[PDB]
């Protein structure tokens, strides 16, 4: 590795995604960690970790599961106007066949979405209700089927990715290398896409060596992550189809279906 | 999702 006009170009390009990163997305992951771990004095989340736990909370806050689905998808609306707000902010990406720029961002949002997720898990559950509330791993585990099924997975997600240990200025490259993902169906184009996806894998590259001294191929640990989200978007398609062809008769209290509304 | 494309396509003018 040298100090050399490519280098400096890949860190200008890094910390211009981490400045649009910043202005993108108000909640970053710092300031997700500082609530988890009980560094924020104006924040201390209300623990929600069984039935009377939830009824406690209550003050703070068809199919059952299609409404949920409903639900977060619609609270969902803001995450992905800034995730598209911070795709412009990409090099090149505005330039690009505007179908191709709907099908990168269409298919890249949920894997998006569960990354920013991940922020707001540690191993004994996930921040809610913007940071004043926190539900349990194992509480949600615990409710009946299928909705003790559905977070499970990104849980398991979370640790081993939340164990990578990146920080915001990590994370912002890595989105941008969500997004121009070659491999979407129905994309008309590819070959401008790879090319900035080749510079936002090189920018990356760099970014972790820098940045992260201590580990051993997080380049490569990192790519592999992108395996396990597209494997959490793909079993809830799959869900989903199955309950529309499956008429069960699903009851949850209305406090967890709003919780359940604010996650993914 | 259509709602999601036209959420993107708003979100991208
Ligand atoms: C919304 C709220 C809660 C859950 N959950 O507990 O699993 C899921 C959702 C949701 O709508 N998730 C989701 C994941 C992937 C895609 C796609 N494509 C759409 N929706
Ligand atoms: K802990």
């Amino acid at each position: 590795g040298q100090l050399n006009p490519e280098s400096a170009d890949l860190r200008a390009l890094a910390k211009h995604l981490y400045d649009s990163y910043i202005k993108s997305f108000p909640l970053t992951k710092a300031k997700a960690r500082a609530i988890l771990t009980g560094k924020t004095t104006d924040k201390s989340p209300f623990v929600i970790y069984d039935m009377n736990s939830l009824m406690m909370g209550e003050d703070k806050i068809k199919e059952v599961a299609i409404r949920i689905f409903q639900g977060c998808q619609f609270r969902s609306v803001e995450a992905v106007q800034e995730i598209t707000e911070y795709a412009k902010s990409i090099p090149g990406f505005v330039n690009l066949d505007l179908n191709d720029q709907v099908t990168l961002l269409k298919y890249g949002v949920h894997e998006i979405i569960y990354t920013m997720l991940a922020s707001l898990m540690n191993k004994d559950g996930v921040l809610i209700s913007e940071g004043q509330g926190f539900m349990t791993r194992e509480f949600l585990k615990s409710l009946r089927k299928p909705f003790g099924d559905f977070m499970e997975p990104k849980f398991e997600f979370a640790v081993k990715f939340n164990a990578l240990e990146l920080d915001d200025s990590d994370l912002a490259i890595f989105i941008a290398v969500i997004i121009l993902s070659g491999d979407r169906p129905g994309l008309l184009n590819v070959k401008p896409i790879e090319d900035i996806q080749d510079n936002l894998l090189q920018a990356l590259e760099l970014q972790l060596k820098l940045n992260h001294p201590e580990s051993s191929q997080l380049f490569a640990k990192l790519l592999q992550k992108m395996t396990d989200l597209r494997q959490i978007v793909t079993e809830h398609v799959q869900l989903l189809q199955v309950i529309k062809k499956t008429e069960t008769d699903m009851s949850l209290h209305p406090l967890l279906q709003e919780i359940y509304k604010d996650l993914y | 999702n259509l709602g999601l494309e036209d959420i993107i396509r708003k979100a991208l003018m």
